[PDB]
């Protein structure tokens, strides 16, 4: 009797941006049970009895787990769900999990070579299978039961008709003794999709839903496709579902009572109208980008007030240009610098806004009150890993001065946030993939003292308003002052410099706006000859 | 800092059922049983 | 037709004395499901080894089962949490 059901078949399977590492599977562990047992016996081998998988959440573990499962026309595969063997009596645990080997061994030692084949799922199972203390004094919660299933799954006696196979998110903890190439030799990782892995779960997840006519025309399927960026597995359900929803509430009805139509649902339809709404107002993906960052960080906009602002976003157009199509520098930073109240932050959100990356994420101090330095540390540590799991990234370290905890008097700061990141400025990313790190600072010769400026690869300048004619065209794009008064006060600047940054401009106005119509530009004017500038 | 769980002591085997008066009444039998046996000779 | 199940689960937050426990159980009593098995906070923690997985899965058990024993077209359940 073959092990595969006769009419098994991958299309039927259901599953979309995995082929290679199902392949790599079957070819491992299911290749020696095809031929004839003839040949299995000349070469002297034995059969794999491990597997293991591990990802981030949402990308496809329990349905593989269940599909290889079914694909067995064996016995039905047991099942157990993390801590489901634990007991309070005494041994009760050890003799639960020996209860489970017991039929393998009956039907071993009754049939011999043509024994059945039987399987097991451990799912979680980091649950009860942490690493053991070694030392005394650290005896561990979970160490008898470990014990006992090491001795079992590879003791005294031997096994050639069992399969075991693991999930977990923490690949790191996994006992050191159960991953030998012995007990769990085949272990993958289950990754986000690409574009095409992305249309092929958006062309599964809708085969059958056109059966039956229900997409109009206008459902560009590869625009939907492109358009998703980075999406993890189970958002495009959530996104067909969410949209799906939508489209049919518009025939019912309640409010006070509820009621439905019965000469309409038989038209029933979904256009493109309610996916968009819902991609846009439904599902949030995790490892993207949304606006409200960049409406935080952008909130009055930019505006072209001279010739320094269009050379800043060449440059940084420059260097993004430079990082993606580059293969010999995987690692580039720079580093923005200028006096205080120059709008850098924005100049830096706008660069890696148009950047036009996959992935973008702002690492701020604002989410960071009052922590201790090992949050931060951990913090950075977490958005940095995060960081390296995509083909090109963008990062942005926001105020590194009042990161330091810097205070002149003293001065005093932190030295392991700065050992940190010094450190964390140089380490390549994974091979074959790409990085780029802004920063911003007000306060140059503080870094150029403690010796960071050798750890950035270049250095850019934001200068301030520097003459009465660029002041005269920012209050002008801005449209506050009309002609009349801009006569007046362009009569008086137009002959001297002046020296204030574009923030402190704003909120000059605004408080100058407050008083009488005809008071204006005479408090506007002290406001602005008060200020001085304090080169 | 919560004390963890403890494994349950033991098992302490004690079985005791409805002996007392079913014995006393097989006994009540006998007895009788007894006495018709020496009254007989 | 669609073959699509239905969501799962709903979360609600707010700061105290917002009305949030008033709209929960008007929803359970809303439909003719049965009554809401409550859990009042962390009443399901004992001392003894594996008692808090056991309590944890009984909840669930009742619905499994009669899931199982109807399949499509099985009743409705509805688990309310506090705290
Ligand atoms: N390639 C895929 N095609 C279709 N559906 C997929 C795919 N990958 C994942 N899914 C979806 O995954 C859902 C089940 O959740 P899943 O098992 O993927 O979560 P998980 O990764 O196991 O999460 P956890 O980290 O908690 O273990 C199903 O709805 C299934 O449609
Ligand atoms: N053309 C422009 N260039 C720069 N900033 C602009 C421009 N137009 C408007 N702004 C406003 O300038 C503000 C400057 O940003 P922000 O409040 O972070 O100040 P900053 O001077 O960069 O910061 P810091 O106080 O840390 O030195 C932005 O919020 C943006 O709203
Ligand atoms: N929208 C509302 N209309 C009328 N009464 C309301 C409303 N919201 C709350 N209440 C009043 O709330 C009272 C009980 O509030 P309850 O403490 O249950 O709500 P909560 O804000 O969810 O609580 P908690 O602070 O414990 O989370 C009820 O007596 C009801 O009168």
């Amino acid at each position: 009797q073959s092990i595969i059901n006769p009419d098994w078949n991958f299309e039927k399977m259901g599953i979309g941006g995995l082929d290679k590492e199902f392949s790599d599977i079957f070819r491992r562990a299911f290749a020696s049970r095809v031929f004839p047992p003839e040949i299995v016996e000349q070469m002297g081998c034995k059969h794999v009895k491990g597997i293991l998988l591990y990802g981030p959440p949402g990308c496809g573990k329990t349905l593989l787990a269940r599909q290889i499962g079914k694909m067995l026309n064996a016995r039905e595969p047991k099942v157990v769900n993390g801590p489901e063997i634990l007991n309070k009596y005494v041994g009760e645990s050890e003799a639960n999990i020996r209860k489970l080997f017991a039929d393998a061994e009956e039907e071993q030692r009754r049939l011999g070579a043509n024994s059945g084949l039987h399987i097991i799922i451990f799912d979680e199972i980091d649950a009860i299978c942490k690493q053991r203390g070694s030392m005394a004094g650290s005896t561990g919660v979970h160490d008898t039961v470990v014990n006992q299933l090491l001795s079992k799954i590879d003791g005294v006696e031997q096994l050639n008709n069992i399969l075991v196979i693991g999930m977990t998110n923490r690949p790191d903890l996994i006992d050191e003794a159960l991953l030998r190439p012995g007990r769990l030799e085949v272990k993958m990782e289950i990754g986000l999709p690409d574009e095409k892995g992305r249309l092929q779960i958006l062309h599964i997840h809708t085969a059958r839903m056109r059966g039956h006519q229900l997409l109009s025309a206008d459902v560009d399927i590869k625009e939907l496709a492109v358009e998703t960026k980075n999406f993890s597995g189970a958002e495009l359900e959530g996104l067909v579902r969410a949209a799906q929803s939508t489209a049919m509430n518009r025939h019912i009805k309640a409010s006070t009572k509820v009621e439905v139509d019965m000469e309409k649902a038989e038209s029933l339809q979904v256009t493109r109208g309610d996916f968009l709404a819902s991609l846009e107002n439904d599902i949030k993906p995790a490892f993207g980008t949304n606006q409200e960052d960049y409406a935080s960080y952008i909130m009055n906009g930019i505006i072209k007030w001279g010739d320094p602002v269009t050379r800043v976003l060449d440059d940084g157009e420059l260097l993004v240009q430079q990082t993606k199509n580059s293969d010999r520098t995987p690692l580039v930073s720079v580093l923005l610098e200028g006096p205080p109240h120059s709008g850098k932050t924005a100049l830096a959100a706008k660069i890696a806004e148009e950047s036009n990356f996959p992935f973008i994420k702002i690492c701020s101090p604002d989410k960071m009150i009052g922590f201790s330095e090992t949050a931060k540390c951990q913090a950075m540590k977490k958005i940095f890993d995060d960081a390296y799991k995509s083909q090109l990234s963008c990062v942005v370290v926001d105020d590194i001065e009042r990161l330091l905890d810097y205070v002149p008097i003293g001065p005093r700061f932190s030295n392991l946030v700065l050992q940190a990141l010094l450190v964390l400025l140089k380490k390549a990313p994974p091979q074959g993939r790409k990085l780029l790190i802004i920063g911003t600072t007000s306060r140059k010769d503080v870094l150029q003292e403690m010796e960071m400026l050798n750890a950035f690869s270049t250095t850019i300048h934001v200068p301030n308003i520097a003459t009465g004619e660029q002041l005269l065209e920012a209050l002008e794009l801005l449209g506050n002052f009309k002609d009349k008064e801009r006569t007046t006060i362009a009569q008086q600047v137009k002959g001297k410099k002046v020296w204030i940054g574009i923030k402190k401009l704003l909120m000059l106005i605004e408080m100058s706006l407050q008083m009488d119509p005809e008071y204006r530009v005479r408090k506007f004017l002290a406001l602005l000859r008060e200020e001085g500038a304090s080169p | 800092s919560m004390a963890e769980d403890a494994d349950m002591r033991n098992e302490l085997e004690e079985m005791q059922r409805r002996a007392d008066q079913l014995a006393d009444e097989s006994l009540e039998s006998t007895r009788r049983m007894l006495q018709l046996v020496e009254e007989s000779k």
